[PDB]
This record gives C-alpha cells, sequence and structure tokens, in this order.
C-alpha cells in the first residue's frame, strides 16, 4: 500500500491543478479588479437591521389597520340595515334581484324561480385577481343542499344587498382590496366583486361542498377558543348504523376545530377511558386532530351503558390544569343513541356552578327514551341535537356555535375586535391568504328592547382576505444577500411569512389510498385544512433558533448572532454560516417580525450611474444580436416597472426588457429606478470581463463552459453553444449553487444529477464556482459568483496519468461534502455520476459516517406529492438527509474489516475546495454488502405525536374571551 | 325475540322494519311470515 507522503503528494498536485484551472479560467481576480477599478458608478450603502424591521413592521401594520377599517364599516352598516328589516312573506311580486355564483352564463338559461330575479354580469378580467371579475355588484353563494327561495333564504337576500354600497366604497377608498365576504348565519355567502363561483353545481360530474359556516374564518369570528372533550358511547346498544354514524359525527365535529382549541375524546361502556394515546386535552393541531381521527374510527360497541362514569371522566379531565389549555370555554359533547338514567347526581358534584357547558347528540334512528339526555343537554346551559343519517351530520355538527356565541352577544362593543386567522388557501383559487374577521350582532328593537331571544345569535361573519403577496410586497429582499430574507411567526410558533412556505397543504401521514373501493363518478372531497408550519419545521431545529423564536413569540425585541447549520436549496448540503437574528414585534397584532441577514451582507452596492449614453451603451449591451461575442445572457424576472410582466420565459422576457428600455426613456416615472440602474452597471461589468478576458482564449482545454452570476440579476455564459445547457433558474436569488458559493470560502463542486432527462453527465461537465470578494473601504461585498464547467474526460486524463485504470486490485474516487460521487477509477462508478456513495458503497460510507469524517442529520418536510400505497399524487411527510464534513481535520487513515475481511482505506481532504479523496481495495477482495445507504427523499410519517404532546412547544393563546354571561337565557334545546 | 332479537345490527344504512325488536314488531313479523308475503326477505335477514 502506498503510504502518507506519497498520497499527499498526489492530492497536492491534484488541488493545485483544479485550484489553477478554475481561477484562470474564470477570472475571479479579474472580475475583483474591475469591480475595484470603478469605485465611482456605485456607492456602498449600509443595511442597518434594527430600522429595515422597524419599517417593514410599520408596513406590514398599517395594512392591517387599513383592512380592519374597513371591516368596520361593513359590521356597522350590516347591522344598521339589519335593525330596520321588514320581514315580509310573500315575494312573488317584488322580487329579489341579485347574481347568484355557480349558476351557468347562458342568457338563455330561463330560470325564472319564482320570487327571485337574476343579474348577468359583464365579467371583465383583472389582475391581482386571477380571474374574471366584475365591480359592478355582488356575488351571492348558497350551499346546494340549502334550497335558495326559501322565506329565510330570500329575506338574507334582501337585506344583505345594502352590503354593495359599502363593498364598492371600501374598494374606491383603497383599490388593493381583495375578497370581501358576508358569511351568513343561514348559509349564504355575499363577496364583493362579482366572480362565478369555482364548481357549479352539476354541470360537470362534479359538485361542491361549501358551507361557509364551516370555514376557519367564520368559526373563528363566531366564538371563542374551547376546552372541549367528546364523550362517545360505546355501549352495546350502539352497534350497527348508530355506531357507524357516531364514528362519522364525531369526524366531522373535530373538522370544526382550530389551533387555538384543546380537544380529547373519551368512550365509555361500564369503564370510560380514551380512544388513543393522549391522556389529557391536546392542542388539536393537524396532527393531534388525524391521530383522533384514527383512533375513533376504530371504536367498537360492546357492554352495558353506564353514564356516570363516562361523565366523571370526562369532568376529571376537564379539571386537569397540568396541561396547555385554551382555559375558555369547557365543554362536554355527548355522543349516545338513547337511555334512562339522566346521573343528576354527577351534574350536582361536578358542575353545580354551571361552569360547563353539556351538548348531547342522539344518533340513529332507534326506539330509546331521549328525554333523559335532552334533560341532561338543556339543564347544563348545553343544547340538544339529532342526527338520523348521513346528511345531517354536516348541519348539525357545527350549529353548537350558535350557543357559544350567547356571552360574545352579550358582551356588545367590547367583543368587536378583529381578529386575523391562521395561512390557508383561497377558495376562489387566489393563493395562500388570511382573513380578518368581525362579528355582527342582530339589534332589533335595540333602542325598546321588545324581544331580545333570538338578539342572542349573531348574524353573521364579515371577513376580508389578505394575499401574503401583499405582505412580501412590503418586505422587499433585493437590497439583501440571497442568503438573508424575512420571516413573520404567530403567538403560536406558525410562520405567517418563510421562504419556505409553500401553496401546498401540509400532509400528514402516509397516504393510502384503496383504489378497489373508488367509484368513478362521485366527486370525493378533496381538503380542508390549513396551511399551519411552525418556525422550527420551516429551518433546522437548533437549540438557539427555540430560544428565539420562544423569545419572539411573547412580544420581545431583540438582535443575536450565532453559528447556524444551513441547508442548501437543493436538499442536498448543508453549509455552516454566521448569521444574525434581528425581530420586533407588530404593534396592532399579535404578529412578530424577524429579519435574518448573514454576515458580509451588511453592505450593499447602490448604483450611481448618471450618463445617459453610458446606460444606453450598458443597455445595448445586453441585447441577443451580440450573444456569439458577449456571451448569452439571462435576465431574472423581477418587477422592474407594472406594465412589464414576469412571463417564466426568459428570451422573450429579455426582448421585453431591451424595447420598453430602449423605447421609452429609463426616466422610469413610474418604474423602479434603482433595480434597473443596478442590473444595467452588472450587466456593463460582466461584459467588460467577458470581452477583456473570457474572450481572448476562446477554447480551453479542460473548460467546457464558463458562467458568471451576478447580484442584479445577470447571468453569461460565454459559449453561446453552452446557453442551452444552462438549467439554472434566471432568477440569482434562487440558484443554489450561488448560495453554496456565498457561503463557503473557497471553491464549491456541484455534483450533476443522476436519473435525469437531459444532457447532465458527459455533455455538461461538472460545476465549480466560486464567490468574488471585494473591498471599496474596507468592507465586505460579494456582488457576483464566477465559475466554470470542466470537462468529465479532461479530468479523468488528469487523474489517471495503483490508481490505475478498471484496476482490479485499488479503489481511488473524489466525494464533495455531501458523499456524491465526482470521478471514479473503474468506468463503471464513472457512467453513473452524480449518485450518492452509499449508492455504490454502502460499507465504507457508513464507516466513513462512523469515524467522523461525514456528519448527517435528518428533517421532515411536511410539503411534498406523495404517492398513494396499498394498505393522481397525494401531499404526506418525507424524511430528508443531508450529508457534510465534521472536523477539521484532513487526513484519515483505519482498515474496515466486513466479514474475515481487510479493506484498507486512506481519505485526504483537498485544501481550498471541498472535496476528498479516498482509495480502498475493491470490492471484490471481499464480497461483502449489508444495506444500501439511501440519500433521498423517503416517504415517511413521524414524529410520533403522541410523545410531543407530553413535552410541547412553547405557546400563547388568546388572552381575551367571553363565556359564562349572567344574562344568558339558556332555555333552548 | 329470543333467536333474532337485536342482531340485526347491520352497519349498512339499508332499513329492515321486519325485525325482532320488541314484542309488537315480533308479533307482526310472525304474522307476515304466516301470511306468507315476502318471508323470504325476513329469511334472509336472519341468515345475515
Ligand atoms: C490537468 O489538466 C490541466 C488543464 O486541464 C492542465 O493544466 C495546464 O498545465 C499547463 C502546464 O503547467 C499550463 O501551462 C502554463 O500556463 C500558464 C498560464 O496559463 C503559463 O504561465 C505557463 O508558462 C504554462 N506552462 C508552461 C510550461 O509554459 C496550462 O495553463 C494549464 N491549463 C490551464 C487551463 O490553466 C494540467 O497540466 C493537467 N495536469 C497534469 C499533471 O498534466
Ligand atoms: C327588500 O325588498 C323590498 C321590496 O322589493 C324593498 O322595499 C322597497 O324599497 C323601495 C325603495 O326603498 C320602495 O320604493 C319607494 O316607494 C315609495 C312609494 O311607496 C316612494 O315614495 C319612494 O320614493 C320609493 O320609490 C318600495 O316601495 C319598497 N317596496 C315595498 C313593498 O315597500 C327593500 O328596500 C329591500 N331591502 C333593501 C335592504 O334594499
Ligand atoms: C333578528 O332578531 C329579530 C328579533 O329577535 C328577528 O325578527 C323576527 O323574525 C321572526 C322570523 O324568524 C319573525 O317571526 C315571524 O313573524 C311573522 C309575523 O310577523 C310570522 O308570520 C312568521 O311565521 C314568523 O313567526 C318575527 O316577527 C320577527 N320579529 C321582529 C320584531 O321583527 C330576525 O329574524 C332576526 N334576524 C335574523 C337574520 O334571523
Ligand atoms: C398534576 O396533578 C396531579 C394530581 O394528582 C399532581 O399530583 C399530586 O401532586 C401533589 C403535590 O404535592 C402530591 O402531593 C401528590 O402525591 C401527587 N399525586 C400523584 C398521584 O402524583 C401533580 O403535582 C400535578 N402536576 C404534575 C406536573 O404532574
Ligand atoms: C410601536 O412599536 C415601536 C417600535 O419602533 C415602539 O417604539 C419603541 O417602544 C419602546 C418600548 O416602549 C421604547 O423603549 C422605544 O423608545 C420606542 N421607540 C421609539 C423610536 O419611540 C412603540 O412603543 C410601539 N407602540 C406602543 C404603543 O407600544
Ligand atoms: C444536525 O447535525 C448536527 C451535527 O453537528 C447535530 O448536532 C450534533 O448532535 C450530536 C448528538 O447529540 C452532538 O453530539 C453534537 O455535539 C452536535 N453538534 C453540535 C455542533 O452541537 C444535530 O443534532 C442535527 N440535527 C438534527 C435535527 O438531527
Ligand atoms: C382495536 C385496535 O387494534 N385498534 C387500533 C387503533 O387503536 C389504532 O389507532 C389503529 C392504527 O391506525 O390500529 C387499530
Ligand atoms: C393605508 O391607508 C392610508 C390612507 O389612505 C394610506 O396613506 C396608506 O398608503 C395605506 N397603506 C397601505 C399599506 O396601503
Ligand atoms: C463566523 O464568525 C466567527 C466569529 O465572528 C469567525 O471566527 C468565523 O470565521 C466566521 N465564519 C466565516 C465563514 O467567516
Ligand atoms: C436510472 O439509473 C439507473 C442506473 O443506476 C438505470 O439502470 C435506470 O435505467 C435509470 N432509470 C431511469 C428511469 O432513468
Ligand atoms: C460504529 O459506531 C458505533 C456507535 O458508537 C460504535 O459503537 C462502533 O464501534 C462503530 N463501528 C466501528 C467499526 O468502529
Ligand atoms: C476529527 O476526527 C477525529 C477522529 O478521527 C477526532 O479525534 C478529532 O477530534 C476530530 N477533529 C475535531 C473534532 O476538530
Ligand atoms: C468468514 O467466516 C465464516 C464463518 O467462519 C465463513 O463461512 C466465511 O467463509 C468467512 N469468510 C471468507 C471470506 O472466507
Ligand atoms: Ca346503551
Ligand atoms: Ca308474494
Amino acid at each position: 500500500f502506498p503510504s502518507a507522503v506519497t498520497i499527499k503528494s498526489w492530492v497536492d498536485k491534484m488541488q493545485e491543478d483544479l485550484v489553477t484551472l478554475a481561477k484562470t479560467a474564470s477570472g475571479v481576480h479579474q472580475l475583483v479588479d474591475i469591480y475595484e477599478k470603478y469605485q465611482d458608478l456605485y456607492t456602498v450603502e449600509p443595511n442597518n437591521a434594527r430600522q429595515l424591521v422597524e419599517i417593514a413592521a410599520r408596513d406590514i401594520e398599517k395594512l392591517l389597520s387599513n383592512r380592519s377599517k374597513a371591516l368596520v364599516r361593513l359590521a356597522l352598516e350590516a347591522e344598521k340595515v339589519q335593525a330596520a328589516h321588514q320581514w315580509r312573506e310573500d315575494f312573488a311580486s317584488n322580487e329579489v334581484v341579485y347574481y347568484n355564483a355557480k349558476d351557468d352564463l347562458d342568457p338563455e338559461k330561463n330560470d325564472s324561480e319564482p320570487g327571485s330575479q337574476r343579474i348577468k354580469p359583464v365579467f371583465i378580467d383583472d389582475a391581482n385577481f386571477r380571474r374574471q371579475v366584475s365591480y359592478q355588484h355582488a356575488a351571492v353563494h348558497i350551499p346546494t343542499d340549502i334550497y335558495e327561495g326559501s322565506t329565510i333564504v330570500l329575506n338574507e337576500l334582501n337585506w344583505t344587498s345594502a352590503l354593495d354600497d359599502v363593498f364598492k366604497k371600501n374598494r374606491e377608498e383603497d383599490p388593493s382590496l381583495l375578497w370581501q365576504v358576508f358569511g351568513s348565519a343561514t348559509g349564504l355567502a355575499r363577496y364583493y366583486p362579482a366572480s362565478p363561483w369555482v364548481d357549479n353545481s352539476r354541470t360537470p360530474n362534479k359538485i361542491d361542498l361549501y358551507d361557509v359556516r364551516r370555514r376557519p374564518w367564520y368559526i373563528q369570528g363566531a366564538a371563542s377558543p374551547k376546552d372541549m372533550l367528546i364523550l362517545v358511547d360505546v355501549s352495546g346498544s350502539v352497534s350497527g348504523l348508530t355506531l357507524k354514524l357516531i364514528r362519522t359525527s364525531v369526524s366531522e365535529m373535530l373538522e370544526t376545530l382550530s389551533d387555538d382549541d384543546f380537544v380529547n375524546v373519551a368512550s365509555f361502556n361500564s369503564n370510560a377511558q380514551d380512544v388513543s394515546c393522549f391522556q389529557h386535552l391536546v392542542q388539536a393541531n393537524v396532527r393531534n386532530k388525524k391521530v383522533l381521527k384514527d383512533a375513533v374510527n376504530n371504536i367498537t360497541a360492546k357492554g352495558i351503558t353506564d353514564y356516570k362514569k363516562g361523565f366523571s371522566f370526562a369532568f376529571e379531565q376537564l379539571l386537569n390544569y397540568n396541561v396547555s389549555r385554551a382555559n375558555c370555554n369547557k365543554i362536554i359533547m355527548l355522543f349516545t343513541d338513547g337511555g334512562e338514567e339522566r346521573a343528576q347526581e354527577i351534574f350536582a358534584k361536578y358542575n353545580k356552578d354551571k361552569k360547563v357547558r353539556v351538548f348531547t347528540f342522539s344518533v340513529g334512528q332507534h326506539n330509546y327514551d331521549r328525554g333523559p339526555i335532552q334533560w341532561m343537554a338543556c339543564e347544563n346551559k348545553g343544547y340538544y341535537y339529532e342526527i338520523p343519517s348521513i346528511g345531517a351530520i354536516r348541519i348539525n355538527t357545527q350549529e353548537y356555535l350558535d350557543v357559544l356565541g350567547r356571552p360574545m352577544v352579550l358582551a356588545g362593543d367590547k367583543a368587536k375586535q378583529v381578529q386575523w386567522t391562521n395561512v390557508y388557501l383561497d377558495a376562489l383559487e387566489l393563493g395562500l391568504v388570511i382573513t380578518g374577521t368581525l362579528p355582527v350582532f342582530n339589534i332589533t328593537g335595540q333602542f325598546e328592547n321588545k324581544t331580545n331571544l333570538k338578539n342572542q345569535l349573531i348574524l353573521g361573519v364579515m371577513g376580508v382576505d389578505v394575499s401574503l403577496e401583499d405582505i412580501k410586497r412590503l418586505t422587499p429582499r433585493f437590497t439583501l444577500c440571497p442568503n438573508g430574507y424575512y420571516f413573520a411567526i404567530d403567538p403560536n410558533g406558525y410562520v405567517l411569512l418563510h421562504p419556505n412556505l409553500q401553496p401546498k397543504p401540509i400532509g400528514v401521514g402516509i397516504p393510502t389510498i384503496n383504489l378497489r373501493k373508488r367509484r368513478p363518478n362521485v366527486q370525493n372531497p378533496k381538503s380542508q385544512e390549513p396551511v399551519t408550519l411552525d418556525f422550527l419545521d420551516a429551518e433546522l431545529e437548533n437549540d438557539i433558533k427555540v430560544e428565539i423564536r420562544n423569545k419572539m413569540i411573547d412580544g420581545e425585541s431583540g438582535e443575536k448572532t450565532f453559528r447556524t447549520l444551513v441547508k442548501s436549496q437543493d436538499e442536498r448540503y448543508i453549509d455552516k454560516g454566521n448569521r444574525t437574528y434581528t425581530w420586533t414585534p407588530v404593534n396592532g397584532t399579535d404578529y412578530s417580525l424577524a429579519l435574518v441577514l448573514p454576515t458580509y451582507s451588511f453592505y450593499y452596492i447602490k448604483a450611481k450611474i448618471e450618463e445617459t449614453i453610458t446606460q444606453a451603451r450598458y443597455s445595448e449591451t445586453l441585447k441577443p444580436d451580440n450573444f456569439e461575442e458577449s456571451g448569452y445572457t439571462f435576465l431574472a424576472p423581477r418587477d422592474y416597472c407594472s406594465d412589464l410582466k414576469p412571463s417564466d420565459n426568459n428570451t422573450e422576457f429579455l426582448l421585453n426588457f431591451n424595447e420598453f428600455i430602449d423605447r421609452k426613456t429609463p426616466n422610469n416615472p413610474s418604474c423602479n429606478t434603482d433595480l434597473i440602474n443596478r442590473v444595467l452597471l452588472d450587466a456593463g461589468f460582466t461584459n467588460e470581463l467577458v470581452q477583456n478576458y473570457w474572450s481572448k482564449q476562446k477554447n480551453i482545454k479542460g473548460v467546457k463552459a464558463r458562467f458568471v452570476v451576478t447580484d442584479g440579476g445577470i447571468t453569461r455564459v460565454y459559449p453561446k453553444e453552452a446557453g442551452e445547457n444552462w438549467q439554472e433558474n434566471p432568477e440569482t436569488y434562487e440558484d443554489s449553487f450561488y448560495k453554496r458559493s456565498l457561503d463557503n470560502d473557497n471553491y464549491v463542486f456541484t455534483a450533476p444529477y443522476f436519473n435525469k432527462s437531459g444532457p447532465g453527465a458527459y455533455e455538461s461537465g461538472i460545476m465549480v464556482s466560486k464567490a468574488v470578494e471585494i473591498y471599496i473601504q474596507g468592507k465586505l461585498l460579494k456582488p457576483a459568483v464566477v465559475g466554470i464547467k470542466i470537462d468529465v474526460n479532461s479530468w479523468i486524463e488528469n487523474f489517471t496519468k495503483d490508481c490505475k485504470r478498471n484496476s482490479d486490485v485499488m479503489d481511488c474516487v473524489i466525494l464533495d461534502d455531501g458523499g456524491f460521487l465526482l470521478m471514479a477509477n473503474h468506468d463503471d462508478y464513472t457512467n453513473q455520476i452524480g449518485r450518492f456513495f452509499g449508492e455504490i458503497d454502502p460499507s465504507l460510507m457508513r464507516h466513513l459516517v462512523n469515524i467522523s469524517v461525514y456528519a448527517f442529520n435528518k428533517s421532515y418536510d411536511y410539503q411534498s406529492v406523495c404517492e398513494p400505497g396499498a394498505a393522481s399524487k397525494q401531499s404526506c411527510i418525507t424524511e430528508q438527509t443531508q450529508y457534510f464534513f465534521d472536523n477539521d481535520s484532513k487526513s484519515f487513515s483505519g482498515v474496515l474489516d466486513c466479514g474475515n475481511c481487510s479493506r484498507i482505506f486512506h481519505v485526504e481532504k483537498l485544501m481550498n475546495t471541498n472535496l476528498i479523496f479516498i482509495m480502498v481495495e475493491s470490492k471484490g477482495t471481499c464480497p461483502c454488502d449489508t444495506r444500501l445507504l439511501i440519500q433521498a427523499e423517503q416517504t415517511s410519517d413521524g414524529p410520533d405525536p403522541c410523545d410531543m404532546v407530553k413535552q410541547p412547544r412553547y405557546r400563547k393563546g388568546p388572552d381575551v374571551c367571553f363565556d359564562n354571561n349572567v344574562l344568558e337565557d339558556y332555555t333552548d334545546c | 325475540m329470543q333467536l333474532f332479537g337485536g342482531r340485526y345490527d347491520f352497519e349498512d344504512t339499508e332499513v329492515r322494519r321486519s325485525n325482532f325488536d320488541n314484542f309488537p314488531q315480533a308479533l307482526i313479523s310472525v304474522f307476515q311470515v304466516l301470511t306468507g308475503e315476502d318471508w323470504n326477505s325476513v329469511m334472509y335477514n336472519g341468515i345475515m
């Protein structure tokens, strides 16, 4: 075996050759010099991490206050208009004129429904609405199973019409408003502007299941956070249809709970016990609700009924106070059929003060006595419901919120506070939005106090949508580093704004489907859950990030600098870099805003170009006519002006940009001059580099293509023949190699992908990049990243010319930090370049991760596409693994044994590069193989959710809530 | 009532009115079998 001195000499020669190749081909020092040669076309401006967050927080607060102003107007006008409603009964004389959505657009429909007159809108297209909308009137959505033309419905359409004027006034005051909707307690929904419903009734094979009463914003604004305990009867007599209906009803009731509510499901048959592994109230987020649903769809009916034991168990669980709780609305929901014992002594013993509401449900068709459960219902300030079939479940499992809102109504003007929901997906296909809610009270005879009977219920909820794109426009990122970003958090740990939050729904568990019980024409529901992603689930969890998150949850402002592990844009690498977190609270709301800025990013380049001819020359520079001369150019689709729009097509976007800058003057009366000036300056600098340096040596032996990517959005690949091989995002802020090069302080090798269609193995080459570092006045700046694509074959010749071609004695390979193969020694691994080393040599890879030359760690991705198994595409959790170097040590030596074998290895690390050199005896020396070490997205279901509830994350629930009012009547059941 | 009493706990939504859940319904079912009208459905329910 060759000794250490020989291998040090060999790897030193290889690293020197590669470093010289990259340095003298890319031209890092040339770009550095031309950046430092001018120092007059731009100025270096600080990025104050404190002022920026204050400015952004104030802008967000002002936007949300603006949105809340349009809510109080709607609420007051609706209350005033409804107070003076007449309630007629004969509508066939004076029809009701309204535009019913989810109706056909044919003028020849000839509806002629008695009591209603239709409207045919014009439906111009619109922006900020990726639909066609009409601003003249408001649309009305009525659920499919609710008949329009009822006396109840026709009266709502009669008085709610008065809201269109307020809708239009709200729009004309602020033209950036999204949907404004009134959700009625009768199932109606009147929203503005008018737009056809996404899913009409039965023109296709599909139907819609949209009741406004079950939407997250309505449920949030209709009552306060709950402490629910579902008590299920699993005695013998519920066997049959009533057990199946009980299971479905419990699932539907769970569907109405949010993250501020705490729930647990228990069952009783001569003995009370929990249905799952929780044993107390839990947060009722997506995962815990999924666990409860799974446990509920497993209960069987056997035994003798005993209400006293069940109610004792439920009350004791409601009296815990050892755990996190909403601590507002302690309620018990009993799912039974009928009995004979009312258990007066239990209610006297446990809630003689009536601090707990008891809602009772009679499920199924049966002959058992229902009097006792009605008495249980409307003795303890509750209500009584009957669920005889499946069609009754949806409407009966949601009406308990009418009772819970009575104290909120009796509170008066104290309860008219604006609340903002979690991030969810808009029902009209607008993206991720949040809604601000405000309840509307019924005040008839308020000045005379006549009835006050139906005045204890709310009329409905007003809502205003704010898209996450609206908030992101107030946190600009193009003066920051590609590694810098904003993110905002709830007083629940959930991210309002984060780079890793995606429009996909949050996945839970593993998606299991049965294709053999799937009728083709049934229109099954898709999803209704909100996109709640915790802050610790959006980045890598750390012991300091938890402290920072806890500190910014409870309304505190501070700053922090620490070392952290940064996952790359594509989940294949992990980098260690300094980051600074600056956070402040948003005053008006409960959100908290933080700005993540690395070092080397406290100063940015602000262009000071003022010569029109130079601007014109820089502009004509990035013209497609001379892509042969100055290199193929890409442009980042940023919002330079409101007229030209990005279009996911870089050639025609560049054409539009060129004609836009050349046709009208770059004075830009309504466009962003800073972005345009930066783009022009960077284009000029990159072209100067290309013409002066890259063009001199048109052909280089080992170099396939040379690229430069700069801040501003200019990318240049010198050989036009290499342009169509460039598969990187035109936006420089989304290029993984760019950010990796920014973090590291040396040359970075990016292994090509494997099993991907297109030229990526030999016709593209290996990519090496380095970040350009300039010094203007002793301040760090990393504006651009240069690099080259090196020939695979030329590198092979460099390598072979012991370590000999197709050697049957020794294996010599090169890996990057991440275990991806970049250079083999036998031409069988070489063909499968770009694979994880554990896919081809699992034993050595496992030993390497064991000797602590490779460090690895795992994370969960809660927004992934998953293929359903047997037990199109669905959403689930995938576990991601990334490998990275651990110590600074360079040389490691040892022997690994697998079944009385002996393979000697000696890994060596290349200086000033993220590569590593490994030599080992051939796999044919010892035919041993335990199992492959997979590095890929693996479909998963963890973590275990009923071990997190024992030590849950820090949380801060709402502090103001309304329950237990003396004036409440509670004589209804 | 002794044989098929409370044993019609079928999970499906389909309704079977002729059962033996209480004395009047058992009398009606026995009388219906006696007249012979549609007694095969009663037999099938008892078998299942
Ligand atoms: C591994 O491959 C490399 C490229 O694929 C080869 O690198 C070439 O080595 C030549 C010999 O040293 C260099 O020539 C030198 O170039 C510099 C400036 O370019 C001149 O100042 C030197 O005078 C000149 N050498 C002489 C003797 O005149 C090539 O420049 C260099 N290629 C590049 C792109 O830089 C390696 O040679 C090869 N490894 C081995 C072991 O051969
Ligand atoms: C609900 O529907 C009813 C009936 O369609 C609306 O009531 C109608 O309101 C209009 C205008 O307010 C009334 O017209 C008025 O007629 C009198 C003569 O009686 C005239 O002096 C006025 O100048 C005006 O033209 C109309 O008579 C009235 N209909 C009835 C039957 O009284 C009602 O406005 C609708 N609700 C809302 C909130 O719009
Ligand atoms: C808001 O509260 C008021 C009063 O609490 C409600 O008004 C009342 O509405 C009911 C209908 O549910 C009216 O009853 C009807 O009366 C007519 C005769 O006028 C009768 O023929 C009907 O069969 C029915 O009994 C009641 O008269 C009416 N009271 C007053 C003072 O107007 C109102 O409905 C509530 N708003 C909503 C949206 O529910
Ligand atoms: C949770 O509630 C239980 C109620 O039993 C508490 O447990 C008791 O705590 C007292 C406090 O001095 C002890 O004297 C008892 O011996 C405890 N009983 C049992 C069965 O352990 C408990 O303290 C509460 N808090 C926690 C964190 O468990
Ligand atoms: C609104 O937010 C601003 C943040 O800029 C708060 O202003 C600071 O508040 C702290 C705490 O009272 C003071 O120590 C600082 O001196 C304030 N800064 C300035 C520039 O005045 C402000 O207090 C918040 N509003 C309210 C009502 O608390
Ligand atoms: C991410 O990887 C890091 C590797 O540094 C893990 O942190 C190490 O965890 C082990 C096990 O407790 C400790 O012995 C090391 O001291 C830790 N390193 C440092 C620098 O503190 C971390 O646990 C991984 N994260 C996850 C979620 O697996
Ligand atoms: C909020 O409204 C005020 C008043 O019209 C306006 O000056 C301000 O620009 C608005 N803010 C936003 C973020 O639209
Ligand atoms: C991170 O900061 C520490 C201390 O400020 C410094 O020693 C280290 O070099 C920094 N990391 C990089 C990559 O510069
Ligand atoms: C994936 O790559 C492997 C090489 O290990 C090859 O055998 C297989 O055919 C490839 N499959 C696809 C779909 O590209
Ligand atoms: C692999 O790691 C485990 C974990 O400590 C260690 O006990 C074991 O000895 C390691 N294997 C070898 C061959 O050293
Ligand atoms: C690198 O790994 C060796 C073991 O191979 C260990 O002794 C050394 O401490 C590590 N270097 C560090 C932690 O800097
Ligand atoms: C390792 O030991 C086992 C049992 O002693 C033996 O069967 C096997 O052949 C040995 N390995 C080799 C390569 O001979
Ligand atoms: Ca029973
Ligand atoms: Ca017959």
